């Protein structure tokens, strides 16, 4: 049973740590959400939910 | 033409362009509060 939601993820794979890749088309994968895209720093408001 | 309005536009022509609102294709280049220019030809139009 996999819970992917707000708040930090605590379980990831035995892979090599990196922070992010920026301004490059990569397959992103943050908090279990995946897709193909270009990563830049966020510029919008969020709620804690 | 009124050589004080942009291009070879008459006072009427000025109203004819200014009073039609364009916010369709090619006027939206970026979407979703993504970073990058939303002006000139300096960044790729990818409307939404």
């Amino acid at each position: 049973s996999f819970e992917l939601l707000h708040a930090p993820a605590t379980v990831c794979g035995p892979k090599k740590s990196t922070n992010l890749v920026k301004n490059k088309c990569v397959n992103f994968n943050f908090n279990g959400l995946t897709g193909t895209g270009v990563l830049t720093e966020s510029n919008k408001k969020f709620l804690p939910f | 033409p009124d050589p004080s309005k942009p291009s070879k536009r008459s006072p009427i022509e000025d109203l004819l362009f200014n009073k039609v609102t364009l916010a369709d294709a090619g006027f939206i280049k970026q979407y979703g509060d993504c970073l990058g220019d939303i002006a000139a030809r300096d960044l790729i139009c990818a409307q939404k």
